[PDB]
């Protein structure tokens, strides 16, 4: 819950 | 007992205008423009996309995953700080949210 996917520069990072 | 309305001064009020705009180039979908519309508006600011990403998680007070007029205004209100060689505290206060989204009770 703490990866948040509401974000467009916060999705996903390393894999 | 009849409450007054809480009418605080919010900033944003100023720049809207300008956003409102802005947010009809990008392609207002419903009134509501998404993460991707917004996503290059944000890379067109010439900004780290770590600051991108912190715009956008203050500014998206819905946490809803789109930016409407006026959270859109308020990201780019974000932004225009960071140019203006400033730096937004990772406050929201009453003066920057958004009435649409202040918790009474
Ligand atoms: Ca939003």
């Amino acid at each position: 819950l703490e990866s948040k996917p509401y974000n467009p520069f916060e999705e996903e990072e390393e894999d | 007992g009849p409450l007054g309305s809480d009418d605080v001064e919010w900033v944003v009020g100023k720049d809207k205008p300008t956003y409102d705009e802005i947010f009809y180039t990008l392609s207002p979908v419903n009134g509501k423009i998404t993460g991707a519309n917004a996503k290059k508006e944000m890379v067109k600011s010439k900004l780290p996309n770590t600051v991108l990403g912190k715009i956008w998680k203050l500014a998206d007070v819905d946490k809803d995953g789109l930016l409407d007029d006026e959270e859109f205004a308020l990201a780019n209100h974000l932004i225009k700080v960071k140019l203006e060689g400033h730096e937004l505290p990772a406050d929201l206060p009453p003066h920057l949210v958004p009435p649409s989204k202040r918790r009474h009770e």
